[PDB]
């Protein structure tokens, strides 16, 4: 309901999306709920927030040490759906999306993870090591709680796996870092975002003139928080400069 | 969609993220092809008779059983090259990952067994070797490391996590992910998401065959049992394989109870574990009650894998194979028993199974009974570690 | 008076006090009644079999003769129980031992693999087992101490002389002079007083029977040359045995050259020594000017016996055998090179013999020609030795 | 002939003869020499003495010490063929017997060995690691230099070894340590003299009593030596105390 809200506003302003990740708890609690807040006076259109996870088999360095460093913290994951439940308490429209790993849904039972995700207000989740060939059980629990199942569209993928992608993905497309693009909407698939690598605006004016909704950006923030753990005010300060920017060139 | 079941009953998949699918999927039609090519079983064959020296020996152990009625038998992976049953497997990966037109190895270590196996397969096939390996398990395997390195494969130290097996198996998959056009991923054990479980099963099934055929020539009849430890699943597998059909044998996997069930610290997690989906599978596993994964504790580190082969929690489930554990001091006994009265070291990994032979034995000394231990490895490796602990 | 020749030319004998000619001649009685039991082959014919591992794989080592005419095998020794060709003979004095209705064993050992073999094979076939060994030598050989405990044998340091292997020989013979009663003394190599050498031989008959068999299968002929190293004599004579009527066949035994002969640190006895009397034979010995004797120099702790096999002398000086030398850099070359390119690691004893045949292909890269090298163990025991010095 | 005169002489006074061994140079050729001095004049009826080499394997503790505190003082088999042309220049009828290992005898021929030996005047030689059975090169060189060879009669031998040793022998029969000795008599063997063990009076007087020509005495003189090593005086006195009793036995 939010994605679809957000990108008709967003359609009416011809202007793409920028959306930021960050893991949840890093590097604590406290300055990440103030990250998350900074964010999203930034400019940020939606959020993509990771629970924090002994075995990110799918994130390079940077993610696997704002990890290490949540961890470090006692970062639970039942202190990330409190911190959600507030986030959301504070910002009733922005969307919010989970990146999980497919243990922590499983965990206590699918149905009562994406149960619990509809009570706090989360959106959608991305479950990264789920492909589309094992994910009936996971999408069929978002949808019966109204929550987007977010898919990620390769770029070594075929036809067969767009009209997957394009059937049981909701809210957005996760597009691997154009020919996809087309024959996404050709199939009526979800608003496609790209990820992965996106560190310049150039990159998000890039994503939007190829046919994207918009484009997703991570480690480049997450190395901001790392470069300025001293320094937790001026850690803000570059967090507002890098998604200003990257917000101004989604327009 | 596959050629072949992904599952065994509810365990197994394919969790991996859907990148990595198109690698999983290539790997399975070429295994599938290379088990109904004549040319790629006789290369194999070839391999394992001139090269690794099969068929291994399987021993009668006299001494040990006297004044008992068990007659016990051990199957002599520790006689093959490279100390250990992970050399067969790797030989007929590698065959695949050049069947494949690829030209580099990825694989993951913990004790460095199968990393050791890894490498002298990539040197006898001119594969380049990466090797992935936990900082913690580097600093406490320098002898496996210098070996790697000897035979010109690329040790690679994992700092993340806790710098153990898990991390490593992380960032193979990491690895590969992005390099699968031109690399195979040669994992050691018989789990992670199919293909595995299966290739690593019918790579190692001539362990079973060959005790069948064995055993039915030395004593004219099957086992009454076989019994392997289970650190991954794939020496028990591979064991066990050719005698699922076989219903009157028993088949014994044995996890490692470390310092005791009781106490947390041990490595069981078919028995002791729960349900979960890590490292491309869903298994039983060594978890959090918050569902963070954890290690595996047990004096040997071959069975250090946090998690079990899919086959192995399916047969327990339909009850066609039993599991249970044995503790650090019960396997340390096994291992002293072994070398004073068979003149045989076996792998502190192996001597878990031997100990719970020795229970089964000792129990109920007048019961009849044929067993095998498939004594995967030698202990060699293990002096040392044995030495501190007796002299401690 | 004896039943078999106690020499071979001039070399041989049995140069022993007066007191240890009834166990020479009791033992010689046991031997050739042994060999003409069809139970007695039966028995050692089955622990080799199902115990040792026999027979060993002749591997073919395509990578490292690239772009010659060179065609080399390997007979693996390496894949034997125990890690070495010295598991073969002791089996069979063992079984000897028993005959004679002894229970225990006497053993001499500097590098420790005949030690280790001796133990095993005692703590199988319910022997007691005393192995002495140089003070030197067991300082630096502590591994292979602890695995002779470990498997029941007791260890006893030889502090006299240069408390290294020649000592330990005498040791172990002033301990048999008043205790043959009882125990038998296992030697470990092809040379010390009649019946010894012949013994030695006929226990370690199969590898050269096995590769014969091998190669006719694997090339439809005999090999050009079998090459073999030359510590006391043992491995090598094991492998030319059966082809020393084969007059087509060469039969090359390298011995160490150690820092290079003229540096006069080297065991090359039988090319670079003089015939003396010692260790109950006469056969080129590690002398000096006077008459002493001394220690044999090699990178590789096999190779240390001052003296040579009497039937390796007489092959020698008839010309059906030759002999060469092979430098500790040499050695270490092979063993780098079989470690990169074959994924085999080598005992650095058979590195020499392995470095000789990388000479004889190297130097003549057009010459058309088959090698078997006898690949006499693994050299997982030499891992630190190597690391030492390339660190170095 | 040595021999030949003084069992002639010790029959015609109804007496044993005690022999004592001792290794050249130990612990240095000067006291070496002076210990020997000390043997003769305290009552050695004859002498055997060893040179060092490298590898005893037929001597137990003791003796292997005094080699190597020989071998610590430099001693080489052509000093102790000095020594010994020394020794028989001071002493024209005592019976000196060397006890040798192979090599040393074969080194530079053994011709030439005896013919040195025969040189200096030595009457004897035991090489430790010949038996007869290898004998015939060794006896051969010593009956042309007119040098006995003595051979051991072991004490678990036969009739064939008697009737070898007997014929084949010369000076005296090594006897190690009754019915052999009459046996050796009835075959005309070398007069009998004990040897190994022997470290009491009593000793000394069992032999003669069994029928013996004599005893030898080794370990039990050599132990003196190597208890006495930093009081030179006193080894001398304690030797000539035990010479004494040993011989005054064989009376
Ligand atoms: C002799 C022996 N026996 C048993 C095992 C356990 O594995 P398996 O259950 O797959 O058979 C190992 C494993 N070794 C793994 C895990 O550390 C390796 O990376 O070398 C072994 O080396
Ligand atoms: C693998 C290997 N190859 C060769 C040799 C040399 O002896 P050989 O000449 O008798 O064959 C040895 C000897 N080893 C002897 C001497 O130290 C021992 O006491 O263990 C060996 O262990
Ligand atoms: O969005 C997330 N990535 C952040 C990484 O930073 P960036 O490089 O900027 O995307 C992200 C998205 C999907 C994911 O699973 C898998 F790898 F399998 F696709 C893992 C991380
Ligand atoms: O006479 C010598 N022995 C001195 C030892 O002291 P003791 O015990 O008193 O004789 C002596 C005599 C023979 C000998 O060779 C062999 F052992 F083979 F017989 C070795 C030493
Ligand atoms: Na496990
Ligand atoms: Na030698």
């Amino acid at each position: 309901e939010r994605y679809e809200n957000l990108f008709a506003q967003l359609n009416d302003r011809r202007e793409g999306a920028f959306v930021p990740f960050v893991t949840l708890g890093d590097p604590g609690i406290e300055q990440s709920l103030k990250i998350i807040d900074t964010l999203i006076d930034a400019g940020a259109d939606a959020l993509e927030l990771g629970v924090p996870f002994s075995d990110p088999l799918a994130d390079g360095p940077t993610i696997q040490n704002a990890n290490l460093r949540a961890f470090a913290a006692g970062v639970t994951p039942a202190q990330c759906f409190e911190m959600l439940a507030l986030i959301r308490e504070k910002h009733p429209t922005i969307p919010i999306g989970l990146l999980m790993y497919a243990n922590l849904v499983f965990n206590n039972g699918i149905d009562a993870f994406y149960a619990r995700c509809e009570q706090v207000g989360v959106d959608s989740v991305l479950v990264a090591d789920v492909p589309v060939e094992e994910s009936a059980p996971f999408r069929q629990a978002a949808l019966r709680h109204n929550i987007a199942p977010i898919f990620i569209c390769p770029p070594n993928a075929d036809d067969d796996l767009l009209r997957q992608v394009a059937s049981y993905g909701r809210g957005y497309t996760y597009l691997l870092s154009h020919h996809l693009i087309e024959k996404l909407k050709e199939y009526h698939a979800a608003p496609a975002l790209q990820g992965f690598g996106i560190s310049s605006p150039e990159q998000v004016s890039a994503a939007v003139r190829a046919g994207a909704a918009g484009a997703i950006s991570g480690s480049a923030i997450v190395k901001i928080i790392e470069k300025n753990l001293a320094s937790p005010k001026q850690m803000l300060a570059e967090l507002r400069s890098f998604v200003s920017a990257m917000k101004a060139a989604s327009r | 969609t596959t050629l072949l079941n992904p599952y065994f009953g509810e365990f197994g998949g394919m969790y991996v993220p859907q990148i990595l699918m198109p690698a999983l999927n290539q790997l399975e039609e070429a295994f599938v092809r290379a088990q109904k090519d004549p040319e790629f079983q006789a290369q194999f064959a070839d391999l394992l008779k001139n090269y690794a020296g099969r068929p291994t020996a399987l021993t009668k152990c006299q001494n040990i059983t006297a004044g008992t009625r068990t007659t016990l038998y051990l199957k002599r992976e520790d006689l093959l090259h490279g100390g250990a049953h992970k050399t067969n497997q790797v030989l007929g990966q590698a065959l695949l990952a050049k069947r494949m037109g690829k030209s580099e190895i990825i694989a993951e270590t913990g004790a460095g067994q199968h990393g050791v196996a890894s490498a002298l397969a990539s040197a006898l096939l001119g594969l380049k070797c990466r090797i992935y390996m936990g900082a913690k398990d580097v600093e406490r395997q320098s002898p496996n490391v210098f070996r790697m390195r000897l035979m010109g494969a690329e040790v690679i130290p994992v700092h993340s996590g806790s710098a153990t097996l898990k991390d490593a198996c992380n960032e193979a998959l990491r690895d590969w992910s992005g390099s699968y056009e031109t690399a195979h991923y040669m994992l050691g054990t018989a789990a992670g998401p199919h293909p595995y479980p299966t290739i690593v099963r019918e790579f190692q099934r001539m362990i079973g065959e060959e005790t069948k055929a064995q055993i039915l020539d030395k004593e004219g009849r099957l086992p009454d049992a076989v019994i392997a430890c289970v650190g991954g699943g794939s020496n028990a597998i591979g064991m066990f394989a050719d005698f699922i059909n076989d219903t009157s044998v028993g088949l014994i996997g044995v996890e490692p109870g470390g310092h005791g069930i009781e106490t947390g610290e041990h490595g069981a997690p078919l028995k002791h574990g729960r349900v979960g989906i890590y490292f491309g599978m869903k298994a039983p596993m060594m978890q959090t009650a918050d569902g963070q994964i954890e290690e595996s504790y047990s004096i040997s580190a071959g069975l250090d894998f946090p998690s079990v082969g899919p086959q192995h929690a399916y047969l327990n489930s339909i009850g066609r194979a039993d599991y249970v554990s044995i503790t650090d001091d019960e396997a340390l006994e096994a291992f002293k028993t072994l070398c004073r009265h068979e003149g045989i070291i076996p792998a502190l990994e192996s001597s878990h199974a031997l100990a719970h032979a020795l229970k089964m034995m000792r129990e109920q000394p007048e019961k009849e009974q044929l067993l095998v231990v498939n004594l995967s490895g030698r202990g060699d490796k293990d002096i040392f570690t044995v030495h501190d602990i007796l002299k401690a």
